[PDB]
């Protein structure tokens, strides 16, 4: 549902 | 938010999205009170009856947002949690008394046109503005009906007389809660709903033209039901706890 | 409280009013 956030944040 | 409207850009620059890392979902609202501290409802982080007990690493806060689902490149900032603090007397067993928690960010967020802290009230500000009839403002990305908004929603709601709050529910209401919303005879509508909890109830002081966070969206029975009211954590009543945490664990 | 708290860059700082803040003021009788 949500747009992918930059992986640095995960 | 039920029966609200789209926020203007930069209208609520203290608004924070509490965001679960996996799966990637909105958990709650929250608010920026300094460059390293975020305020939310304790039940957004800890609610044993539903096996909810998040740790720091489960969560992200997204600051400066407008769109609900879009990654807002060059606008929003995403921050990791250093530490969660839950009020020691938060009553998850009964009625969500003291439904408040702080989150300390790993690094300070940069303020901008879209990111800016709200004020916490002093005793006089609370005394003066927390009156029946006086309207505050609730913002969030929660459901539109008891579906989901494209952008941050806003609704202004009047604070409600304490006897009326009490007489609307079988739940035991404490001095750490107030309720807000229109009566059936007032005609106008509006409420928070699922996904709005943990966000701010704010008021703009007519004395110094600053926004103060008076409440935290805490709980309700349905959304925008006639004869029912949203219940909000009374922020000023818990401010000694807030200050203690920040004094001891802030730099 | 932080010195600049509660003053929005796109509204109070620029002396622009948002579309419904007046409703709040009008309630503060
Ligand atoms: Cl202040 C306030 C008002 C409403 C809610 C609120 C109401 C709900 C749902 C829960 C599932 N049953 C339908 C209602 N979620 N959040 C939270 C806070």
């Amino acid at each position: 549902d949500f747009e992918e956030i930059p992986e640095e944040y995960l | 938010i039920v029966e609200g409207s789209d926020a203007e850009i930069g209208m609520s620059p203290w608004q924070v999205m509490l965001f679960r890392k996996s799966p990637q979902e909105l958990l709650c609202g929250a608010s920026l009170i300094s460059d390293r501290w975020v305020l939310t409802a304790a039940h957004c982080l800890l609610y044993p009856p539903w096996d909810k007990n998040f740790t720091e690493n489960d969560l992200l806060v997204r600051i400066g947002k407008h769109s609900r689902t879009r990654y807002e490149r060059n606008i929003e900032k995403i921050s990791m949690l250093e530490k969660i603090y839950i009020h020691p007397r938060y009553n998850w067993r009964e009625n969500l008394d003291r439904d408040i928690a702080l989150m300390k960010l790993k690094k300070p967020v940069a303020f901008s046109d879209y990111i800016h802290p709200v004020c916490l009230p002093d005793r006089e500000t609370a005394a003066s503005l927390l009156q029946a009839g006086y309207k505050g403002r609730v913002t969030g990305w929660g459901n539109l009906k008891e579906g989901q908004p494209s952008v941050l929603q806003v609704v202004n709601l009047p604070i409600v007389e304490r006897p009326v709050c009490k007489d609307s529910t079988r739940i035991r209401i404490t001095d750490n809660m107030f309720c807000a919303g229109y009566k059936p005879d007032e005609g106008k509508r509006g409420d928070a709903c699922e996904g709005d909890s943990g966000g701010p109830f704010v008021m703009k002081s007519p004395f110094n033209n600053r926004w103060y966070q008076m409440g935290i969206v805490s709980w309700g029975e349905g959304c925008d039901r006639d004869g029912k009211y949203g219940f909000y954590t009374h922020v000023f009543r818990l401010k000694k706890w807030i200050q203690k945490v920040i004094d001891q664990f802030g730099e | 409280g932080e010195a600049d708290c509660g003053l929005r860059p796109l509204f109070e700082k620029k002396s622009l009013e948002d579309k419904t803040e007046r409703e709040l003021l009008e309630s503060y009788i």
